[PDB]
DNA sequence: GCAGACACTA
DNA sequence: TAGTGTCTGCTTT
């Protein structure tokens, strides 16, 4: 019963956490004063969110939320009326709590619960605010309507630095006491794009599968990401490389058409080299092969043209 | 159970050395079981390349006898709603052991066409029940997942089976049922591959049907382009040097005669043509554009329907036209 | 329906190492599973004690928004025929230790109408968790 | 009695006379009992439907039309939900129990089919939601999907389900099939009659059959005993005439925009569908050896985006105009 | 602790943060409803979230009540027992009718019942339309508050009709209620910067003791003018500098970012945004602040309607026919994410090339469509009662089309001679 | 009653005034009704393709074809949402109204073949402008024409047959109805002004009248009925030929767009445009009226007809894949102010 | 975002 | 007294 890196490894305490040094500060801050209001957090996934407000509830509780909080996330019916009467039951049963302690209502995946759950969860905080406190982890705070979020006090997460996923993979390897190669990890790194528990289970495949962890073998396990090998397509100067790229590493690699186009789209989105009219031209050939491929034609002509075309007005002879 | 069922659900693997061309994932997976840790596998590719029946192979190697109660199969064929997550899978990966410590697997098929709460109520699931169950996860269009999925996934990709993995496959259908076929055949099938173990399958099944005599013959390769119908390279060749040394009567002709001596589609030729012309070497790559993009638009226009002579004829304009530059 | 019957199957369990057994009647389990429906009680534990005394102590206990519920059956001899607590032998019987289930409330509300017309009711789980209701 | 497209209807394998190549594999199967999903593709009128009933016909037989097998088409509901249901409940059925007739007479095989008609209609997700019966299922049943368009069919039912092209029914393709039909219902025919109907028919012999008996008609309302000619089955076909045709190129060689969009006026008029117009304009352009590469290259572009244009519900007039305006300003 | 909006909670009508004819012209509209016979049974009011909807009504009442603090504010989270919800805003109503002397308890019904399914939406229209016409002596205060809100985007809403599109007055209420006579509709606006300024110097001269203990009074100007020059909302603004008093330092604050406006986005995308000049930057922050309100209909015509106000209509007429010809290609695409990028960033495009002859605009309008779609079902029933009419003496069929077409204007020029 | 249209109507064979070929053709078909196939006709609107699809019914059934029997049927689509269709009943046949809207059009055909077919001679469907149907309805009426080929005949009237999908036209046989010249119309109009013996000096009138609706049989009709009625029953040479609101107003679109080019006269267009729109009209034949109009002006050349007419034809294929027409349209009449100024 | 009209002291 | 700050629009079966 070997348990996964991602949840034997979970940090348990807020000093472990690292990739925003101001966030967790701010937070270990809050647990000692105690003073802790509502707050939403939003971020890209696999950031440290929910495990961050976890270790925050923890080492500001104790034996508190370990026996007598009611924490609700998305594998419940959350449903208007059954989570209307369990957090009003919950706003209840008070105990004797410290005066610079409130109770927490742990709040994950939001994103997906329904609008009169919004408003139902409004009249909850409008009427018992004084005796218990609610927190929010979720990816993008658009999903949670307008008033919640003036009641609460916003923190975003950054995006994790390159230092803080390597300092945390050498704890790790410390950890696990395995041997590792400086270009195993850069590639490790480069392959997670700040997402630490794809680095975590990148790192963990390489161990199991390969022991020492080097670059060789982590390219072979898994290849380079689609987003960065579709800029490099997009950016390329002649047709013929561009073509090339294309077909040895999204059609000779097994990449479904539609998910090239896809990863097309949202690389010109993000794009910033390329001009305004460049651009839009683009996104208009892009869309125009988009729904070409859902309307049946999913073939290689397709992507070559959308290539071609891309080229040409690049060019613009 | 054998010799009443299609050649493509005849001889899918039961074991994991039965599957072959990704050596690297099957060696990783079976590393990661005789470890003892499954890291919440994630497969995808394109179709036919074997990941559920890599993934079912997997589950009768570590199982046994416990395939039938600790294994649970998801698919599209029955409802996966907001209810149906919340409650089915939450009860099924929420139950201990019953006979062995083994860890329990649940097969997500084609989960792609879940929804979006449906797929966050799925993660959630994955984050939370992870010490004693480990979800797999079956898809061939990633853009249809929630990114935050991914992240939870280890995710392995499958990728098209190689020429050593059809021609082994070939050789072990052609030892079970004693059938002799000619290497220009085998690269036929080759080329026709595109690596895709079901459609080799499928045409191999029916070429058996095509000769008269199951046995003392041999398949060439006019059995196999009689079969699933796809066009000859001589064929190919010889329309692609009637186009280019002929501009219009002559070549039209060929063209028509071609078609007509066996029932050739355009669709077919389309890509016989860009195939052999992919290969070419031309340097002012405004003919690479216009042959692209117009090849392209009547391959779209045929998808749309229309007629078969007005779109030969413009294929035929757009090739001349396009290496005029 | 016969194309895919998978065959073997049977969620059953070995004696040889049976947690506890208990033999109840009809009547008092259904009174307890009919108030353990209505009130809620998504959850629910199962309880088993033996006492040197005789006083052994088996009870449907359960947590829900309501808070702590405890429906304690009884424990003497004129509806609750037998009840030993087992060390994991099924043989050798030991007093003053503690079985504790934890069971889905799904699971008990289908026994809840099979033991409304029955005579007795036969409880038996074993030390891998499942139970077998007779 | 009945119409000569369904009085003619195959009911044999062996009745068919072009695809011999499904035909032949379908004859072999008939002996086995390995039948794989087919996908039968092509052009309309090939006689996919009338392929697919003689395989039953030959397998199970009317006792067991009734038990065995289940037809799904466009006339009913073919939602997500009731299409998976159905399909559902029908591909968990045990194996019929034929009786001894039926097993002394016919071969009866161990498993089911079942018929989707018109596959390319339907939605992706109903697709999807297949896929799993298809695979998972298929130990006593068998899907076959029929349908014009291939593309509609996603990649994964086009990797399960067998490919079988059907050709499209050319002249000499139908040439003994129409020339059975004549000397069945006692048609006449001087020349090129029938080969005459097979080049006016895009491919497919529905459409010929119809026009044949169309031709018998009148000529038996005519009653003057004598044989149909090539002129008869052109205007019953909607063939412009050659004088016309003619006509119109002359005013398109000549340079004034005026009275060609006048004589397209008058030609519309007539109600003539642009369709043929633009066939019979592109083989009299690509016929002709007076004119050079660079004319033909780029009429023949025009003509294809003209008859895209058509195949696209767009306007008739419309269309025509700006083709024959292109063309007249090449 | 203590939230400080709440500890600082006004307690007279000259500290909340409203506008003085915003005051005025709620306190001459709730003076006129106290009394017997009123020109206005209810008061509706629509705005943004905090924006002192509820709480001037609060000090309203609480100073206009004991004239002849009694507020009767419904609860939703309220069950009541073996009592449907769809019954309980039902009961509730009843309940508080009879308050028409000696207590005169205004209503205040903040927590709408939640109207998402058909039965209960359906429901709260003649519920408050029945206790209009309701001819009754006396009359007691009813006062609606609606947060102006758009519902995020979810997952198969089928359909996709209105008010799951955004939850405000103009989409729950029908057009019975919003122009009723016994109705008024006093809107809302977002606190100004100088009562935002004004309201956080108070709160940090009343705060002095635990600012001075920091490092945060000389810094608390410039946080404090940021934090009101950012957003409009008092609470969430109080929340912030809450936030930042208890911070130690070096944090950067952070703020709701409300979504903008219908006609906010066409002014966006037209003219331009000042606060972002790169080009690429402000669309891809806009689509991924409201995609719900761009990937949906009738934005595409509200471009094509007012794209004419950038110069009142004299700007290049080669640049207008390329925006309309770049609109049309996008309506192919049958309203994909991409087809709304194409379409916006060519006409951002067209008028940033264009901007130079941009001293002058014009007032955009929202598109008629509702108009159209109205005359087209008046003329289906006259159509169709002409039909009807006209085939119960002799036999005529046409079809829909030839109606519409020859017989739109022939048939009654021929029923007018005879 | 009120308009020859339907007062003066053709009942028998023997009395149709324009072609006998078509004549000759259809009594061929109705020879033998037992072996008549699946039919379907095109060609010009206003022909009388109904008038050949009724006498072909009188042939084949014989008196009583005529007969109100006015029905109305309620269908049920998808979730909840009631449905209603006054469609016409008669005995022997029926005829399907396409007055529904095309995306739930689905239920009310399936339906009603159905209930036409049951299991059971037989009777005919008439299905007039089948170019409506998004394939759906196309596809079921295939299946309904492919399977139940044993008691029902469908017998599908339209104009521009091309949106029509290629089986449909594969297992239908076509039936041309060219429009008549303009001395049949002025022979017809003759017999008319004969029969009620009206005042009529010249015919030169009559022919203006027929050539002036573009071989319409009703458009010349209807033309006669205005001017007779508003002159006392009493033609004259002088009086002129009037127009319905719709050709002035699309004839002052073109004078104002081919005159004045600009944003305001691009607004002032779309205004217009919606006031016409606001009838419960199909774009393409305004789109085509428009573009009409814009090649009959003299002060144009041939360069400026040839654009107008090449982003008409682009225009409208813009139009048959867009849910929307006002783009498409202000489109056109943008590229049109572009080219002409 | 922008046009039209008002409050308020610099 | 001319600038700077800010309310109303600009919206439906
Ligand atoms: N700063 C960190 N230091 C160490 N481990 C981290 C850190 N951030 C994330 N992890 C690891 O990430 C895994 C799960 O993190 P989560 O908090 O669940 O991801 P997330 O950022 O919340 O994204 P979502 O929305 O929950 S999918 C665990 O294995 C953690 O150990
Ligand atoms: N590597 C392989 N070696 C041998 N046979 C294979 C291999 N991959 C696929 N096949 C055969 O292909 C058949 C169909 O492939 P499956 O594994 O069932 O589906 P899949 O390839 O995973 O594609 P999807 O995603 O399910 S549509 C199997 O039953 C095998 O017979
Ligand atoms: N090989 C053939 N030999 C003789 N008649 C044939 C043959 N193929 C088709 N037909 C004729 O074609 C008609 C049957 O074709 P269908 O099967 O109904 O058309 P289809 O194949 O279904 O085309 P679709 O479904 O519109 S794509 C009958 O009139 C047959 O006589
Ligand atoms: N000077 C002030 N003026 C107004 N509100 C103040 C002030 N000082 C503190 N507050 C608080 O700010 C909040 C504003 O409340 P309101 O905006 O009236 O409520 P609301 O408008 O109903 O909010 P929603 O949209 O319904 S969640 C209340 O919690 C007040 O106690
Ligand atoms: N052979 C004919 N002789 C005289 N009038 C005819 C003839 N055919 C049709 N019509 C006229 O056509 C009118 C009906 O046209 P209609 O069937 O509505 O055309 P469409 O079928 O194109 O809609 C009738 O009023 C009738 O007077
Ligand atoms: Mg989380
Ligand atoms: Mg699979
Ligand atoms: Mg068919
Ligand atoms: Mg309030």
């Amino acid at each position: 019963l070997q348990l996964p890196w991602v949840e034997k490894y979970r940090p348990q305490v807020l000093s472990d956490i690292v990739g925003n040094k101001e966030t967790i500060d701010r937070l270990q801050q809050i647990a000692k004063d105690g003073n802790m209001p509502h707050m939403i957090i939003s971020g890209m996934p696999g950031i440290g969110k929910t495990t961050s407000v976890h270790c925050l509830a923890h080492e500001l509780l104790g034996r508190s939320y370990a026996d007598g909080v009611l924490e609700l996330n998305a594998s419940d019916d959350r449903g208007i009326d059954v989570v209307r009467n369990q957090i009003k039951h919950f706003a209840q049963k008070k105990l004797h709590l410290p005066p610079g302690k409130h109770k927490i209502v742990i709040l994950d995946e939001a994103d997906s619960m329904t609008a009169g759950a919004q408003q139902a969860l409004r009249r909850t905080m409008e009427l018992y605010s004084n005796s218990t406190r609610f927190a929010f982890a979720c990816n993008q705070s658009n999903k949670i309507i307008e008033p919640l979020q003036s009641r609460c006090a916003i923190l975003r997460y950054s995006k994790l630095s390159d230092e803080d996923v390597l300092k945390r993979l050498l704890q790790i390897i410390k950890l696990e006491d395995v041997k590792y190669t400086n270009d195993g990890l850069e590639a490790i790194i480069f392959t997670a794009e700040g997402d630490m528990r794809q680095a975590i289970n990148n790192l963990q495949s390489t161990v199991a599968g390969h022991g020492l962890v080097n670059a060789d073998n982590v390219f072979k396990i898994v290849d380079s990401p689609h987003p960065l090998i579709v800029k490099k397509m997009l950016l390329a100067s002649n047709l013929e490389d561009s073509i090339q790229i294309l077909r040895t590493d999204l059609w000779k690699k097994g990449y479904s058409s539609i998910d090239i186009v896809t990863t097309s789209f949202r690389v010109t989105k993000n794009l910033a080299q390329v001009k305004e009219s460049v651009r839009l031209e683009m996104i208009k050939e892009i869309g125009l092969t988009h729904m070409r491929i859902l309307e049946g034609v999913g073939t290689y002509l397709q992507l070559a043209s959308m290539l071609a075309k891309i080229h040409k007005l690049n060019n613009k002879a | 159970s054998k010799e009443n069922l299609p050649w493509v659900e005849k001889y899918r693997p039961e074991t994991l050395d039965e599957v072959y061309g990704q050596n690297e994932v099957i060696t990783t997976v079976r590393k990661f079981v005789d470890e003892g840790k499954l890291p919440h596998l994630l497969f995808y590719g394109p179709p036919g390349t074997g990941k559920t029946s890599t993934i079912v192979a997997l589950a009768r190697e570590i199982y046994g006898k416990n395939y039938s109660n600790m294994v649970l199969e998801l698919n599209a064929s029955d409802d996966r709603g907001i209810d149906v997550v919340r409650n089915q899978i939450k009860d099924f990966a929420s139950t201990r052991q019953i006979f062995s410590k083994g860890f329990k697997l649940i097969i997500l098929d084609e989960a792609d066409a879940m929804t979006n709460a449906a797929q966050n109520a799925l993660r959630r699931v994955i984050e939370r029940y992870t010490k004693n169950t480990r979800f797999c996860v079956l898809a061939n269009y990633a853009h249809k997942l929630t990114p935050a999925l991914l992240s939870r996934c280890t995710r392995f990709r499958f990728q098209p089976l190689p020429q050593e993995a059809i021609e082994r496959r070939i050789a072990n259908v052609l030892v079970h049922e004693k059938l002799k076929l000619s290497p220009n055949a085998e690269k036929a099938l080759i080329e026709l591959s595109n690596g895709d173990m079901r459609r080799v399958l499928n045409v191999l099944q029916s070429c058996k049907a095509t000769l008269d005599n199951p046995d003392e013959d041999e398949i060439s390769d006019d059995v196999i382009y009689e079969c699933c119908g796809a066009p000859r390279p001589s064929d190919l060749k010889a329309v692609l040097k009637s186009i280019l040394e002929d501009d219009w009567g002559t070549a039209h002709y060929t063209l028509n005669k071609v078609r007509s001596a066996k029932g050739l589609a355009l669709i077919d030729l389309i890509e016989g043509i860009v195939k052999i012309l992919e290969d070419y070497e031309l340097q002012n790559e405004e003919t690479r554009v216009h042959l692209l993009t117009k090849l392209a638009d009547i391959e779209y226009s045929i998808s749309k329907g229309g007629n078969d002579q007005i779109q030969g004829s413009a294929v035929i304009g757009a090739i001349k036209a396009s290496f005029e530059n | 329906y016969l194309i895919k019957d998978f065959d073997t199957n049977g969620l059953e369990l070995d004696r040889e190492r049976i947690s506890f057994e208990a033999i109840i009647k009809g009547e008092a389990l259904h009174s307890a599973l009919k108030d353990l429906k209505e009130i809620g009680c998504k959850e629910c534990y199962v309880y088993a004690k033996t006492e040197a005394n005789d006083e052994n102590v088996f009870a449907l206990i359960s947590k829900s928004q309501l808070g702590f519920s405890k429906i304690k059956l009884p424990s003497n001899r004129s509806i609750l025929e037998k009840l030993q607590v087992f060390d994991g032998d099924s043989t050798t019987v030991i007093d003053g230790f503690a079985v504790i289930g934890f069971f889905d409330f799904t699971s008990f509300d289908k026994i809840r109408k099979s033991t409304k017309i029955a005579s007795k009711v036969l409880f038996r789980m074993d030390v891998h968790g499942v139970l077998s209701v007779n | 009695q009945q119409p000569w497209v369904e009085k003619y209807r195959p009911k044999n394998l062996d009745e068919v006379t072009a695809q011999d190549h499904a035909v032949t594999v379908l004859k072999k199967t008939l002996k086995s009992a390995n039948l794989p999903h087919m996908l039968f593709y092509g052009p309309p009128g090939t006689g996919k439907t009338s392929t697919i009933l003689a395989l039953t016909k030959e397998l199970y037989g009317p006792d067991l039309m009734k038990s065995r097998i289940l037809e799904l088409n466009a006339s009913d509901e073919r939602g997500i939900s009731i299409v998976r249901e159905k399909v559902k409940n029908f591909a968990r059925l045990t194996v019929s129990k034929p009786s001894k007739h039926d097993l002394e007479n016919y071969p009866c095989p161990p498993y089911k089919i079942i018929i989707l008609d018109e596959a390319d209609s339907m939605t992706a997700d109903a697709q999807s939601a297949l896929r799993r019966t298809m695979e998972t299922y298929s130990g006593v049943t068998r899907f076959c999907l029929i349908c014009n368009y291939v593309t509609r069919i996603i990649d994964p039912l086009a990797s399960r389900c067998s490919k079988f092209r059907f050709k499209a029914l050319d002249a000499s393709n139908a040439i003994d099939r129409l020339r059975f039909i004549s000397e069945q219902e006692n048609v006449k025919c001087d020349d090129g009659v029938l080969e005459r109907i097979l080049d006016i028919s895009a491919g497919d012999l529905r459409r010929g059959i119809t026009l044949l008996q169309s031709a018998s008609k009148g000529a038996q309302y005519l009653g003057d005993g004598k044989n149909i000619t090539s002129t008869q089955v052109e205007e019953l076909a909607g063939v412009v005439p050659h004088d016309i045709l003619i006509e119109i190129v002359e005013k398109v060689k000549s340079g004034d925009f005026d009275e060609i969009k006048k004589y397209v006026n008058t030609f519309m008029k007539s109600g003539w569908s642009a369709a043929s117009v633009v066939n019979q304009l592109h083989e009299y352009y690509i016929t002709n050896d007076n004119f050079d590469t660079n004319f033909k290259n780029q009429i023949s572009w025009l003509l294809f985006t003209t008859d895209s244009r058509l195949n696209n519900g767009t306007n008739e007039h419309i269309q025509l105009l700006n083709l024959l305006v292109k063309i007249s300003q090449l | 602790g203590e939230q400080w909006y709440e500890k600082f909670k006004p307690n007279c009508l000259e500290q909340v943060a409203i506008h003085k004819r915003k005051l005025k012209d709620v306190q001459e509209a709730l003076d006129a409803m106290f009394l017997p016979n009123a020109k206005h049974r209810i008061l509706l009011l629509s705005g943004p979230s905090g924006c002192s909807k509820s709480t001037v009504i609060k000090e309203l009442s609480k100073i206009l009540v004991p004239k002849y603090h009694k507020v009767t504010e419904f609860r939703g989270d309220c069950i009541v027992n073996d009592l449907p919800q769809m019954e309980s805003f039902s009961e509730f109503l009843k309940g508080a009718r009879y308050l028409v002397m000696s207590n005169l308890s205004l209503i205040l019904i903040e927590d709408l019942p939640n109207v998402f399914h058909i039965d209960t939406r359906r429901r709260f229209q003649q519920l408050i339309l029945q206790w209009l016409y309701s001819s009754e002596p006396l009359l007691p205060p009813l006062v609606i508050c609606i947060t102006e809100c758009e519902i995020p985007e979810n997952d198969n809403n089928y359909r996709k009709f209105g008010i799951d599109y955004t939850f405000s007055a103009e989409t729950i209420m029908n057009k019975e209620i919003l122009m009723h006579p016994r109705l008024k509709r006093i809107k809302f606006n977002p606190i100004n910067s100088t009562l935002l300024k004004k309201h956080l110097k108070f709160i940090c001269v009343q705060n002095m003791k635990m600012l001075k203990e920091k490092n945060k009074w000389n810094k608390r100007q410039e946080v404090i003018d940021y934090i009101a020059q950012e957003t409009g909302d008092i609470r969430s603004a109080i929340t912030t500098l809450q936030f930042w008093a208890t911070s130690s330092g070096s944090l950067p604050i952070s703020t709701r970012e409300s979504t903008i406006s219908y006609f906010h986005a066409i002014g966006k995308v037209i003219h331009g945004s000042h606060s972002t000049n790169n080009d690429n930057e402000m669309i891809n922050n806009l689509f991924e602040n409201s995609n719900n309100l761009l990937s949906k209909e009738d934005f595409k015509l509200g471009i094509l309607e007012n794209y004419n106000t950038f110069n009142k209509g004299e700007f290049s007429i080669s640049d207008a026919s390329s925006i309309v010809d770049c609109l049309s290609e996008c309506d192919n695409m049958n309203g994909l994410p991409e087809s709304n990028e194409y379409g916006l960033r060519e006409v951002r495009k067209t008028f940033r090339n264009i901007s130079k002859q941009g001293h002058n605009h014009g007032t955009v309008y929202f598109p008629r469509e509702w108009k159209v779609r109205k005359l087209q079902n008046s003329f289906k029933v006259q159509a169709e009662d002409w039909l009807n009419v006209s085939l119960y003496k002799y036999n005529a069929v046409h079809s829909f089309r030839n109606i519409t077409l020859e017989f739109g204007y022939y048939a009654p020029l021929i029923r007018k001679c005879q | 009653m009120s308009l020859w249209v339907d007062k003066y109507r053709p009942k028998s064979l023997n009395a149709l005034s324009h072609n006998e070929e078509l004549t000759n053709f259809l009594k061929s078909l109705s020879d033998q009704p037992r072996d008549l196939p699946h039919l379907l006709l095109y060609g010009p609107n206003g022909t009388g393709k109904k008038t050949r699809c009724m006498a072909l019914l009188e042939s084949i059934f014989g008196p009583g074809v005529y007969r109100l029997k006015i029905d109305v049927r309620q269908f049920v689509t998808a979730s909840n949402r009631k449905l209603e269709l006054n469609v016409v009943s008669s005995p022997y046949h029926l005829e399907i109204t396409p007055s529904d809207m095309g995306n739930n059009d689905r239920i009310v055909i399936q339906e009603l073949l159905k209930e036409v077919a049951q299991m059971e001679r037989y009777k005919c469907v008439i299905i007039n402008e089948a170019n409506s149907l998004t394939k759906d309805a196309q596809a079921a009426l295939r299946r309904t024409m492919e399977k139940y080929s044993k008691n029902i005949r469908l017998i599908m009237v339209c104009d521009s047959m091309s949106p029509i999908i290629a089986p449909i036209k594969s297992r239908c046989l076509l039936i041309r109805c060219p429009a008549p010249s303009d001395s049949e119309i002025s022979t017809i109009l003759s017999d008319v002004v004969t029969n009620e013996r009206i005042q009529l000096e010249t015919k030169d009138i009559l022919k203006r009248i027929a050539q002036a609706s573009n071989g319409n049989l009703r458009v010349s009709l209807l033309m006669l009925e205005s001017m007779a009625l508003n002159n006392e029953l009493a033609l004259k040479s002088s009086s002129p030929i009037i127009k319905p609101d719709w050709i002035i107003v699309i004839h002052k679109l073109t004078r104002k767009i081919v005159k004045e080019r600009s944003v305001n006269s691009l607004i002032e267009c779309r205004a217009v445009l919606y006031d016409l729109l606001a009838h419960c009209i199909p774009a393409n034949i305004i789109l085509k009226e428009l573009t009409f109009s814009l090649l009959d002006v003299e002060t144009l050349n041939t360069t400026n007809k040839s654009s107008i007419i090449e982003y008409s034809s682009v225009f409208d294929e813009r139009l048959s894949l867009g849910n929307k027409a006002i783009f498409h349209l202000e489109g056109f009449i943008a590229k049109v102010m572009c080219c002409l100024d």
